[PDB]
């Protein structure tokens, strides 16, 4: 791979990695709450292991 | 106190001669400091990678 190439491909990883993103806040805070919540709605409850 | 105006910068009296283009006054000062530091800024690590 052409280093040039290659250091492309490090910069545009770098980029995705330094993205402000909300998802891994709201899966550990956030999604639980609402899974607690519509637990109690949905006419089949749930059905874990 | 009466007959007095602040001022957000420093000031002096008007100047004799000639005026010209300076490099000490506080906002040239502001200036060259503001434009080294984002320099550095600019060859920091993170931009690097980037």
């Amino acid at each position: 791979v052409n280093d040039l190439t290659r250091r492309t491909m490090t910069g545009v990883m770098t980029a995705m990695r330094q993205v402000k993103t909300m998802t891994p806040f709201y899966i550990q805070h956030m999604c639980p709450t609402e899974l607690s919540v519509l637990a109690s709605v949905t006419v089949t409850p749930p059905f874990q292991v | 106190p009466p007959n007095r105006m602040v001022y957000p910068w420093p000031n002096q009296p008007l100047p004799r001669l000639t005026v010209a283009p300076t490099y000490d006054s506080a906002m040239s000062n502001w200036i060259s400091t503001t434009i080294a530091f984002f320099i550095r800024v600019v060859n920091s690590v993170n931009m690097t990678a980037t």
